């Protein structure tokens, strides 16, 4: 229902836009809309091999995002690529025309 | 480990992709709470409350059927409520994933010859109630044509050289019309004196000349060397 | 962006006229009341904002560099056909004149 | 009327229950379909007139090249044929054959000469208004859909004044003045 | 209380599907290149080569007076198993009785045969098809048709009859 | 002259990589997973004729 | 108008026409009309052609064919005043005549 | 244009002729102004802008 | 021509227009049947013939 | 470059706005002037429109 599509909406968007999650992956190119019919579920490691794939029970999470967060590499990451986008995005628009306009000004 | 995924249907009925950060090919489970062959599992709480059904990782690495589904098969045979002829049953590896795709209103047969493979093959079987195993020699359909009839796609994962006359044998006893063939096929034991595409053209060329119609080869090149699926069907009355 | 004046923009047809909303200057009861989570749920909100616009400006990012390699392919690809075309018409004329 | 099995339409091949070679592809159905023409005989009406002038026309181009008989007569019904509207352009004589045709005449209608000019959303809208007594050209009320707009006549395609729709439209850009009734 | 605008209910050629030419009311599919072929290489052929001979071939063999196991044998250096389809063999027999010669010198059984399934003869869509499919065999003919279409398809070695002897191409082991 | 095809038999070996799929070597650990996506609509199999 | 009346080959349809155009095809026998359309200019006569599903009407002049459920299949360019029509079910053979001195026999199968 | 020229003697001197911008606009110098004296108006192929210099190319 | 009335000015003007087209257009293109059917053409044929 | 030589085919490199001048900052220069002039002409050909 849209009551559970509103709790696992936002990793349904981090499983849309995995291929800028970590700058090493890159997988290969599809386009994945929701699907209309999906489950959500959790991965059994079993009891029988330890410490290889194993997530204890003091990291386990309920959702990919609060992985996400919790990972402190992928937080540097996200961070730096959305001040050199943002500082890309802001290059030449509206503070700049106007520091223009008072470099004109000031003299 | 103990990540989540979201369980997503696959364009084969029976068959699910978990999506991840690595996405996995995956069944529905149809003895819940135990792994067969230690592969990994999820279990989702579908919606009296909801109750824990969960899935399991089918390994391309540990299967040709896997390998030849995630590299692309048009159309598999096996399907949710068939009548699957395994040959070749080396243990309770594949049976286990091709007997919950084809689910619990359908019917695999798991013939192997050996008696170890055998014995786990019965074990599995018992928490597994549609797999009938047959301990007996492909080669000699006629000792087990009591206790099969009329299936709907044959697998075939020997590895003999003799493959395709036990293919052959086994598709006019039991297999239906215009019914599936699968094929997994391994040059080298077939033969290594020539190579992979020579013995791949006349192990096909071998089925039409037993009436089994070719739709489809795979090569399952990055999970195998020299190995391939042909997928064809049964059908008896012209190919032309 | 395009200042269109309102002389004209309020003698435009129908199907051409300018849909330019005004700014809300009162502060509205539904503003006002609807409410915002903090926190886990503010820092989650931040975060889907940078994976989200880190996706489409690298999605722009790699559209814009097939753009450039298509453009050059573009080029190499109407000089061999150039040269092509030029082999064809001498070979027909060739053909023709032995014919 | 059944699918026919390959041993029956083999058999039987020229069997159609629908589409007969009399129909000439049921074009009547089909450009009344598209200018939303009500009765049935106005296809064949117009086609008459359309036989007349490319029969005309063909009697007129087997003279001679040369005479001032065919070329006064061939440029005097290629302006008529403007003037009205049904021809586009009055260039070339081969519009007497090739470009007169049912759906020129069909196109000079009044409704779709009023979804050309922008005054309904479609032709069965322009029918409607028409046929509820909202158009009038020059002074007096059209009532019937199929009148014939020659070129200088769709300059005077209005609406009556104390139209609904005349006041919709004014009060919408309100510029509507009630001194003037709408 | 009638409806406005009101017609005659007619068929629709556009809409109505009673009618035939209205009677026409997804999975990729990108082969992958063969794990036989480097670049343009086909690696993994080796002798004992096999042939596919077609009809042309044979009659220029026969007019160049060339054997065919020898002449490919002395080609190739190695050792050949060429290969009659039998839409070949078809199109040998349909070529009449002024090819009874080069028909039974193709019913030789240094020759061996496939069986070709597909209905009519045209050899050089079989010949195509089970080329492109398999990338293990030689192609020896001599249309020019064919033999443009063999050598646009990468990896497939073409033989010919040129001069007093076979010659060989895309076969870049030959010496 | 030689560490020029050592260089250039990298880089042919590097771009057989993309046009098909080459055998690494089979399953080096635990089974991860894909690590780039499965395609359900792509079907890269030879048909027959 | 005046109704002339018809009745299909089995007695399980009948096909009314008003002289004025009110033609009516139905099942007579449960209350199951299937077309009924009026066609305002003088219609004249009406018949089955080989079934339920199609019937021919005579109409001011031209012959007119419409299907099960009324829409017009047909407009006949000969056939040019009908007064009578009836068809040969074993020939498949729509007859007409009429005011015009001619007698036209037209193939409804092939058209 | 401000400052190429001392007086409105050498404008008109060089009146009619062709200069550019640095942005490769070409102008025509028209009529030298009269109260600042070096200044004159010029026309361009479009507006100019106040960062720019023009430029008379002589030998 | 200008003396010459319809029907003599139609195939008169169409036999020079093919004649003068027969020199650089095709000759699968130039001279195009009217499409008329098997058994009524080949009895047109034979009474020609005839 | 068939008989052209790399010292000959070098980088010209652009100038910078005078110092005095420099209140309105960066002169430019004909690329940014066409950036100017095609920007202006498609806004004042959809008003015209
Ligand atoms: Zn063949």
């Amino acid at each position: 229902d849209d009551n559970m599509r509103r709790e696992v909406q936002r990793d349904l968007l981090l499983i849309k836009h995995r291929a800028a999650l970590d700058p090493k992956r890159h997988y290969k190119k599809q386009r994945w809309e929701v699907p209309e019919r999906f489950a959500i579920g959790t991965i059994i490691e079993d009891k029988s091999e330890f410490y290889s794939s194993r997530m204890n029970r003091k990291e386990r999470k309920s959702t990919i995002l609060e992985t996400l967060m919790g990972d402190e590499a992928s937080n540097k990451y996200f961070k730096r690529k959305y001040n050199e986008i943002q500082e890309k995005s802001t290059s030449g628009r509206k503070a700049h025309y106007k520091k223009m306009k008072e470099m004109r000004k000031k003299r | 480990g103990g990540a989540k995924v979201v369980i997503e249907p696959h364009r084969h009925a029976g068959v699910y992709i978990a999506r991840g950060k690595e996405d996995l090919l995956v069944t529905k489970n149809m003895a819940p709470g135990e792994s067969v062959y230690g592969e990994k599992r999820i279990s989702v709480e579908e919606p009296v409350p909801p109750t824990k059904v969960e899935y399991r990782v089918w390994n391309p690495f540990r299967s040709k059927l896997a390998a030849g589904i995630m590299g692309g098969l048009d159309e598999l045979f096996i399907a949710p409520g068939k009548k699957v002829l395994y040959l070749g049953a080396a243990s309770g590896t594949s049976v286990s994933h091709v007997s919950d795709v084809v689910g619990p209103e359908g019917v695999v047969y798991a013939v192997e010859f050996s008696h170890r493979p055998g014995r786990e093959l019965i074990s599995m079987a018992k928490k597994r109630p549609n797999i009938i195993p047959i301990i007996e020699d492909a080669r000699h359909p006629q000792k087990y044509r009591m206790l099969i009839g009329m299936v709907d796609c044959v697998f075939a994962d020997v590895a003999q050289p003799d493959q395709a006359r036990i293919i052959a044998l086994n598709s006019h006893m039991f297999l239906k019309d215009q019914g599936g063939v699968v094929i997994s096929i391994k040059a080298n034991c077939i033969d290594s004196t020539v190579d992979a595409e020579t013995v791949f053209a006349r192990e096909v060329q071998k089925l039409r000349e037993e009436r089994i119609k070719p739709l489809e080869q795979l090569t399952l090149e990055p999970y195998e060397r020299d190995h391939c699926i042909v997928v064809g069907r049964y059908m008896r009355s012209g190919l032309k | 962006g395009l200042k269109v004046p309102k002389a004209v923009q309020k003698e435009l047809p129908f199907k051409s006229q300018i849909h330019q909303m005004k700014p809300q200057k009162k502060k509205t009861y539904m503003a006002k009341r609807a409410v915002v989570l903090g926190g886990d749920e503010k820092k989650a909100r931040s975060f889907i904002q940078k994976v989200l616009t880190i996706s489409k400006a690298k999605d722009s990012k790699r559209k814009e560099q097939k753009a450039s390699q298509r453009k050059e392919r573009l080029k190499k690809l109407a000089k061999m056909e150039e040269e092509k075309s030029q082999r064809d018409k001498e070979k027909k004329k060739e053909y023709f004149a032995q014919n | 009327v059944r699918k026919l099995k390959h041993h029956e339409q083999k058999l039987l091949k020229k069997v159609d229950f629908l589409e007969w070679k009399q129909d000439q592809g049921h074009r009547d159905t089909q450009v009344m379909r598209t200018y939303h023409i009500q009765n049935r005989e106005d296809y064949h009406k117009y086609n008459r007139i359309c036989g007349d002038i490319r029969r005309l026309a063909n009697k007129l181009s087997l003279l001679p090249p040369t005479d001032p008989f065919r070329r006064k007569h061939e440029q005097l019904l290629l302006d008529k044929l403007y003037a009205m509207g049904v021809l586009t352009t009055k260039s070339k004589i081969s519009d007497l054959e090739n470009k007169v045709t049912v759906s020129a005449i069909c196109r000079r209608r009044l409704p779709v000469i009023m979804h050309r000019l922008k005054m309904a959303e479609t032709i069965q809208d322009a029918v409607k208004f028409i046929e509820q007594g909202h158009v009038r050209v020059g002074p007096n009320l059209i009532n019937d859909p199929a009148y014939l707009v020659t070129r200088n006549m769709e300059d005077y395609v209005t609406w009556v004044d104390n139209s609904k729709i005349k006041k919709t439209l004014l009060r919408y850009r309100n510029q509507i003045d009630d001194f003037d009734f709408s | 209380t009638r409806k406005f605008g009101l017609v005659k209910r007619t068929l629709n050629t556009k809409k109505d599907q009673r009618l035939k030419k209205n009677q026409e009311n997804l999975t990729r599919n990108i082969p992958q290149v063969s794990s036989a072929l480097f670049f343009q290489y086909n690696q993994a052929i080796k002798p004992p080569y096999q042939v596919l001979i077609d009809t042309n071939f044979i009659n220029f063999s026969i007019q160049k007076k060339v054997d065919i196991v020898r002449g490919m044998m002395d080609c190739l250096l190695a050792k050949c198993n060429p290969l009659i389809t039998d839409c070949v063999m078809a199109e040998l027999e349909k070529l009449g009785p002024k090819y009874r010669i080069a028909l039974k010198l193709a019913r030789d059984p240094r020759i061996k045969r496939l069986s070709c399934s597909h209905k009519g003869t045209y050899a050089d869509d079989c010949l195509v098809h089970r080329v492109l499919q398999h990338k293990c065999y030689i192609v020896a003919t001599n249309d020019a048709g064919l033999k443009q279409r063999i050598r646009k398809i990468p990896g497939i070695p073409l033989m010919s009859v040129g001069g007093h002897a076979y010659v060989i191409e895309k076969l870049p082991d030959v010496f | 002259s030689r560490v020029k095809k050592r260089k250039k038999y990298q880089k042919a070996q590097k771009k057989l990589k993309s046009v098909r799929a080459v055998y690494s070597g089979g399953q080096s650990g635990v089974y991860e997973g894909e690590k780039t996506g499965i395609k359900k609509g792509l079907t890269r199999s030879v048909k027959f004729k | 108008g005046p109704y002339h009346i018809k009745y299909a080959k089995n007695g399980t349809h009948l096909l009314i026409t008003g002289r004025k155009g009110h033609v009516a095809s139905m099942d007579w026998r449960k209350g199951q009309l299937r077309a009924e359309l009026f066609l305002n200019e003088t219609c004249h006569s009406a018949t089955y052609l080989q079934n339920e599903q199609y019937f021919a009407v005579a109409q001011k002049k031209y012959t007119f064919i419409y299907d099960h459920e009324g829409t017009e299949l047909h407009r006949l360019k000969q056939h040019i005043e009908a007064r009578h029509l009836d068809f040969l079910p074993y020939h498949y053979l729509l007859v007409t005549a009429g005011e015009t001195g001619w007698l036209k026999y037209h193939d409804v199968s092939t058209g | 244009i401000k400052d190429m020229f001392s007086s409105a003697m050498e404008v008109a001197r060089f009146e009619g002729a062709q200069i550019k911008t640095v942005s490769g606009i070409r102008g025509e110098i028209k009529r030298a102004l009269s109260k600042p004296e070096g200044h004159y108006r010029a026309a361009f192929e479009d507006k100019i802008l106040m960062s720019d210099i023009v430029i008379l190319r002589s030998w | 021509d200008d003396q010459v009335i319809g029907k003599a000015r139609s195939r008169t003007l169409e036999m020079r227009l093919n004649r003068l087209s027969r020199v650089n257009g095709h000759q699968d293109k130039i001279n195009k049947l009217e499409k008329v059917p098997m058994h009524i053409r080949r009895g047109m044929i034979d009474k020609h013939v005839k | 470059a068939k008989l052209v030589h790399d010292v000959q085919k070098k980088q010209h490199r652009e100038r910078s706005q005078l110092t005095s001048r420099s209140r309105y900052g960066f002169l430019e220069k004909h690329k940014d002037y066409v950036k100017r002039a095609q920007d202006f002409h498609r806004k004042q050909s959809t008003l015209k429109v």
